RNA sequence: UCUGAGAGUUUGAUCCUGGCUCAGGAUUAACGCUGGCGGCAUGCCUAAUACAUGCAAGUCGAUCGAAAGUAGUAAUACUUUAGAGGCGAACGGGUGAGUAACACGUAUCCAAUCUACCUUAUAAUGGGGGAUAACUAGUUGAAAGACUAGCUAAUACCGCAUAAGAACUUUGGUUCGAAUCAAAGUUGAAAGGACCUGCAAGGGUUCGUUAUUUGAUGAGGGUGCGCCAUAUCAGCUAGUUGGUGGGGUAACGGCCUACCAAGGCAAUGACGUGUAGCUAUGCUGAGAAGUAGAAUAGCCACAAUGGGACUGAGACACGGCCCAUACUCCUACGGGAGGCAGCAGUAGGGAAUUUUUCACAAUGAGCGAAAGCUUGAUGGAGCAAUGCCGCGUGAACGAUGAAGGUCUUUAAGAUUGUAAAGUUCUUUUAUUUGGGAAGAAUGACUUUAGCAGGUAAUGGCUAGAGUUUGACUGUACCAUUUUGAAUAAGUGACGACUAACUAUGUGCCAGCAGUCGCGGUAAUACAUAGGUCGCAAGCGUUAUCCGGAUUU
């Protein structure tokens, strides 16, 4: 993780599964806090369609997150 | 996974040229069924090398040497590191449950095994009797038996005997059993039980006469048995004799010559038959830190107690702990505390350390001895626990070496790396001590002949890559020089910025009733009185160091007759500096004693080896007239001279077989005789 | 450490071995080919070389570089 | 030192006192000149400005029981934020805790509020408060935790004192609100806060 | 709202040029005295010196033969891997010796570059053959193993045929060094597995194979400008420079080769030498700028030293392969095994910088459909006053100054000092008893209902409930939770530079110091005593760069 010892952080950050945390990446998606969970997540809902759309889908721990904000449901437009 | 009945703590305590060493190396060859020795078989195929004793008895102890048997695994130590020492047997008694002690029969006058004898009549623990040499000459076992029955007087019972001579041995009797026969040479490796003859059942008639006659004092259903005559089943017999040895009242003597290997397995049944497990004798009853010191012990239970005794340091490693388990199944890496120091010292790796390799086993039983490593802050007698239960102090008497070797090594960084070394060395064995003087620098060792040194030295270049060479004990002489008359003490120099001058006039007293003092016998007044006390510090400054070479001078008295100075001049510093300059001078001419540091010795002797210690002290500048006797021992007083008892500690020790040891008092200082003054200056 | 290295150890040599095989038998077409320029020839030099293209042994680009150097001779007729 | 426990040295040396003056009660002689032995006619060695900066530092910094670190930490917070900085320094110094508790009335020493707070005897928006190392905001009220409402001290204190008119109180429940920022010309006060502006060279 | 502090010193005194130190912040920091406590941050600057032991990337049986087991005459349901085969081991992780040059940083062009695996659509998933491991057998040996014959299977290998589209060459459309679009010749594809519906029938469903088509991803390539010092480094250079033909690179190119031809770069500093990881940035300064480039992040560099090559989309590969060299280890001397600049740890050096630690709970990666497995990445713990920060050693009454030190040296009196003696209040921390959360509603699994090209079904997606994963922790926090101020102060200075003075001893002596300089009988400058001040759980001491310093 990244932030504070006791006080993790993970920014929602575009990028290819190819390098390490921290690192070379294409867009800044937004963030998520899970030291305060009350269904809440700093998301663009834009620019992750660009993201999702050039491959590189995000880490798999965000999809039940990405299904309650309701990016799944406008994404999976394309393979109807 | 295993029964504690079967699972056994005992050793190897015995005296140099005895055999214990070559008894230890052939049990270790021919007991190797375990893959951790395995030398039964692969001790043939390669070369063993044979350098030395001390290289070897270094590199090959192991605290804790696990062999396998039928059902009851053993666990041995070989615990003497030096010619005789009392603080490691001490601890190895303390923390083992089984000694074998081996007789000489080469040159049987038992030096260094009376004296572990006497330890463990006084300690009490269970000891087994047998004998490396059978096939030897001198090696008899009737003369053995009397000689240690007659001088000993510990009321040992024999049961085995052998057949044939002191070198045709040929044969091995077991006095309840059949016979042994033997099928090839030694190495013991084929047995077999054949009936007894007449030509030996007289014999056995007649041993176990003394057998069973003597365990009298044991279920007194057996002499019942003995009047009546109906025989004695042997398992009754053998657990007599099994309380016998737990009782510390009963040692039985064995048969076997090890050193052509022949009788070792036989040694293995009746060792591990006559000796208690470490599961049916209470642990080692030792004293408590809580205003009481009661008597505590865990029974092998849970609590994980130990108390540091052996600390090794080896490269690659660290810090090798060989510690008793008394108590406690614990795990392979753990945080231990003790309460004594207030430090959790770190458990890592609890390993057995075997004579080739290292085996770090997972889990170790109660009741056995293993190292640890790690522990970097390890002192010999803290207490190890962390199963919340107090801490343990077993103490009933320690020793510390007086006899002192005083050397100086050949370089100041080879100087530094030693006393690095053995700072460590003295933190992890403690058998000696270490003195630094302020005469010149010189390292005063603690020693136990040569050999002690010899181990020293072969420690630290072996591992640390150090040259060294020892050497002379090297000390000093208080001076007192003959009452002079006039001194001419002049000081004439232009320099300072002004007048320096100085007229010094003393009549220099030595005294021996009291320590310096001062008197002015300037009446006139022709010198300040606030000039004086500087000049007085300076001869208080000046009596550091004599006009030869330094020697200390003590307790002398100044008295200035006369003296003058320049009114406007004579600079006060120049007074003390002219004080050194004079005082050396009509010093030269004085021409001073010395006084030597004598001291007593005292000296306890059993009155049969007198002439050759007398005559020592003779050579030594001594005063003896005959002897002053405790009753039953003669303690000798003799005044001695320090310059030459260092050499006189080692020619003592050699002249009475070490069987006399002295301790060494600060007597007083007395006159020197010419002989000592004219080695003063080169 | 390591537990299945020496399994890529074992395989490549043999593999090896094939597509030097593959190899030995393009360069003998190609050698032919060069001997005399005809239609006959590129032919064979494509129909077994297409092979060793399609298969990661010789990348396509050298593929065609080389029949468009054969072809250039082939039209120098 | 954050705990002294020696303050009449200081208010004979300085001449001031925290509260109005309580330090000279005629046990013994009553006398305003410097502590220790060093002569009644002395005074000083050197009285440049450097001097009378540092006399005045240490009477502002002494007058509320803080360190020196800690106050350069504060100024520099308060190089952050810009106005009349003068004044500024005092209106957050006196937004700790313990001296709006003494202006409550709660207590009379900011040591002895101090020592109230600290071992857990007040209550602030629902958290248990143990510094008053807390920046106070306007809009903020104190509890007492009526667990320890019991203090003699306190409770004999809250009438017997004076109430800053920029803060407010229900004492007789014990809470008080903050009203609004204190001011120069409310508070007694006499010190060339310049000095002390200009005398920290750290920024 | 914002941007700049001075002082001392050479001379009888003064001015002036010029130099040095002090008054400021700070670290990859150390030393001496000490010494409550939490959070955060940090911890080989030197020897790219060797390294003991264990751990550091494996996975796939829902890919295959062979081999064991649980129960079952047999079929079988499941767990396993020695091997084959597939994917991944080219990532992640560290270390700064060389490199002073398109390496880095920056804007760019690839009418010169590949891009497996992820996203888009599409021509499709046709048919045979021969193979060899494990195993069986025989030698050798301590194991180690290797060697030699026999049998097997596939998504391993090699052929047979069909191709949209591709590749290749001729004809015609067509471009700001080359490219579009038509007709033709030529030529190359594979491989199955799991599941459902069916009596068989076939079909469908999921993974996946092969030829494509799409972007994206990542890498490569050359140029513009910027990017250390040195003239006590004047000429450097021969594949060096250029044309032609061929080879070769992933592509373009003396990148290589055959012939031919002889310049290129330089005084605007080549070339040689010395030093050096670069960049965002840390620090200082108001700034122009100076300094170092520790964490952290991007790039290249190397992996005991130096050469090569195979493998695969991706290497000339931190712990793949061969050789040489140096080193090192074991051996029953037949022969083998090895590279901590991966994590801790050891030796040595240095003044000096950590424990031979608990788990994948969170994140990522690899494989697999999944239950899941590996993860020294990582999350933690612990040590380390190493730094920053809050935080304590209590708080309120209580003398003409308790005793006593010290001073006044002459007492009368002052001072230590409301500090104390004593009274009251209280427990951060401490000691004991209890409750004891969040970090994780993340991923699957199972029951419900719906959606979709679709069917007879099964599978993919979303909505709902239940199962659970926590190493940390008996953490935090609180609780008629017991006791009681109780369990808790140092370090520098006191002539002026820059804040606070007196006595005693010391007689150019012992001794001081960053600067002025003190001490030859009274030292406020030495030693010490009392008191005082400057910081603070730290205080001072030396070394580094900055400010002061218009002292480049």
């Amino acid at each position: 993780r990244m932030g504070r010892v006791h006080y993790p952080t993970y920014r929602i950050v575009a990028v290819d599964s190819r390098v390490k945390r921290d690192g070379k990446y294409i867009a800044l998606i937004g963030h998520l806090n899970p030291a305060l969970k009350e269904n809440k997540c700093k998301i663009d809902e834009a620019v992750a369609l660009e993201w999702l759309n050039k491959g590189a889908k995000p880490t798999d721990t965000v999809r039940s997150l990405f299904s309650q904000t309701g990016l799944w449901k406008k994404f999976v437009e394309s393979k109807k | 996974t295993v029964d504690l009945i079967n699972f056994r703590n005992f050793g190897i305590m015995a005296h140099i040229d005895a055999g214990k060493t070559t008894t230890s190396e052939r049990i270790l060859f021919h007991s190797g069924r375990i893959h951790k020795i395995g030398e039964t078989h692969d001790g043939e195929s390669v070369m063993d090398w044979m350098e030395q004793e001390k290289e070897r008895g270094i590199t090959i102890t192991s605290a804790a040497t696990s062999v396998s048997w039928k059902n009851c695994s053993l666990n041995l130590i070989d615990t003497p590191g030096h010619v005789d020492f009392t603080v490691e047997v001490e601890r190895s008694l303390r923390v083992l449950d089984g000694a074998i002690a081996v007789l000489d029969a080469q040159m049987g006058v038992e030096p260094q095994t009376e004296t572990v004898w006497r330890q463990a009549s006084r300690y009490e623990v269970p000891r087994i009797i047998f004998v490396n040499k059978m096939d030897k000459t001198g090696a008899n076992f009737e003369r053995s038996v009397q000689s240690i029955q007659q001088r000993l007087g510990v009321k040992a019972v024999p049961i085995q005997l052998p057949i044939g001579a002191e070198n045709d041995f040929n044969g091995i009797i077991d006095l309840i059993e059949e016979k042994v026969y033997f099928f090839d040479g030694g190495k013991e490796e084929k047995a077999e039980e054949k009936p007894i003859p007449d030509q030996f059942k007289d014999q056995v008639k007649q041993m176990r006469a003394h057998l069973v006659e003597e365990v009298a004092n044991f279920d007194d259903q057996l002499m019942a048995d003995y009047l009546e005559g109906k025989e004695i089943s042997i398992a009754d017999i053998k657990r007599c004799i099994r309380k016998g040895v737990i009782g510390c009242q009963f040692f039985p003597v064995l048969c076997g010559s090890a050193f052509k290997n022949k009788g070792i397995k036989l040694l293995l049944d009746a060792v591990v038959d006559f000796l208690p497990s470490p599961v049916d004798v209470p642990q080692a009853k030792a004293y408590g830190e809580d205003g009481n010191e009661v008597l505590i012990s865990a029974s092998d239970d849970a609590p994980f107690v130990g108390l540091a005794f052996k600390v090794a340091t080896d490269p690659f490693v660290g810090r090798l702990t060989f510690v008793r388990v008394y108590s406690g199944v614990l795990k392979s890496g753990s945080y231990v505390k003790n309460v004594r120091k207030n430090k959790k010292e770190r458990v890592s790796r609890l390993v057995k350390m075997h004579a080739q390799n290292r085996n770090e086993i997972e889990e170790i039983r109660a009741g056995d001895i293993c190292a640890i490593i790690g522990l970097k802050d390890t002192t010999t007698g803290e207490t190890l626990v962390d199963d919340k239960i107090d801490v343990q102090l077993e103490a009933m008497q320690f020793a510390q070496p007086v006899i002192s070797l005083a050397v100086e090594p050949k370089t100041k960084a080879d100087q530094e790396k030693m006393s690095i070394a053995l700072s460590k060395l003295a933190e992890e064995d403690p058998t000696f001590k270490t003195f630094t003087d302020p005469e010149t620098g010189q390292t005063i060792i603690a020693g136990m002949g040569e050999l002690h040194l010899d181990i020293l030295v072969d420690r630290m270049r072996r591992e640390f890559k150090v040259e060294v060479n020892v050497g002379a004990p090297q000390v000093s002489f208080r001076e007192t020089f003959n009452k002079e008359s006039e001194v001419e003490g002049k000081y004439i120099k232009q320099s300072g910025g002004r007048g320096q001058y100085g007229h010094v006039k003393i009549r220099f007293e030595p005294n021996k009733d009291k320590g310096f003092e001062f008197v002015d016998k300037i009446v006139g007044g022709r010198i300040p009185r606030e000039y004086i006390k500087p000049v007085q510090a300076g001869l208080e400054n000046a009596m550091a160091s004599g006009p030869l070479a330094g020697y200390p001078m003590i307790d002398i008295k100044a008295t200035l007759f006369d003296g003058s100075f320049h009114e406007v001049d004579s600079s006060e510093m120049a007074f003390k500096i002219a004080a050194s300059l004079a005082l050396k001078e009509a010093g030269k001419v004085c021409s001073p004693v010395l006084l030597e540091p004598i001291m007593a010795i005292e000296v306890t002797v059993p009155e049969q080896y007198f002439g050759d210690t007398m005559g020592d002290i003779s050579s030594r500048r001594g005063l003896i007239e005959g002897t002053e006797q405790r009753d039953n021992v003669q303690v000798i007083k003799a005044k001695v001279p320090l310059k030459e008892m260092f050499g006189y500690a080692t020619d003592l020790r050699s002249f009475s077989q070490g069987r006399g040891n002295y301790v060494m008092q600060f007597s007083h200082y007395a006159e020197t005789p010419k002989s000592v003054v004219n080695e003063i200056i080169a | 450490n390591i537990k299945s290295n020496e399994k890529r150890l074992r395989q490549n040599i043999k593999r090896n071995l094939n597509n030097k095989g593959q190899k030995t038998k393009l360069k003998t077409n190609v050698k032919n080919f060069h001997k005399e320029i005809n239609l006959d020839n590129l032919g064979n030099v494509y129909s077994q070389a297409d092979r060793l293209a399609r298969k990661g042994i010789i990348s396509t680009n050298r593929a065609r570089r080389l029949k468009s150097r054969n072809v250039a001779v082939l039209n120098k007729t | 030192m954050k705990y002294t426990g020696s303050i009449f040295k200081r208010s004979r040396r300085l001449g001031f006192s925290l509260l109005e003056n309580n330090k000279e009660f005629s046990k013994g002689k009553k006398r305003k000149t410097i502590p220790g032995q060093h002569g009644n006619r002395f005074r000083s060695s050197t009285m440049s400005g450097y001097a009378q900066q540092l006399q005045e530092k240490q009477r502002m910094q002494y007058m509320y029981g803080i360190t020196d670190k800690q106050f350069r930490r504060l100024f520099r917070l308060v190089l952050k934020q810009r106005g009349n900085l003068a004044v500024n320094l005092f209106r957050v110094l006196e937004s700790r805790l313990d001296n709006i508790v003494y202006r409550m009335g709660f207590a009379p020493t900011r040591r002895s509020a101090r020592q109230l707070v600290n071992h857990g005897h007040v209550l602030l928006n629902d958290r248990t408060v143990d510094t008053p190392s807390i920046i106070l905001n306007p809009g903020d009220k104190v509890r007492l935790k009526a667990k320890t409402i019991k203090i003699p001290i306190v409770k004999a204190a809250s009438e017997s004192g004076v109430v800053s008119p920029f803060v407010e109180t229900n004492n007789k429940t014990f809470e008080g609100t903050y009203v609004r920022f204190p001011e120069r010309s409310e508070l007694p006060a006499g010190i060339n806060e310049s000095y002390v502006v200009e005398w920290y060279k750290r920024l």
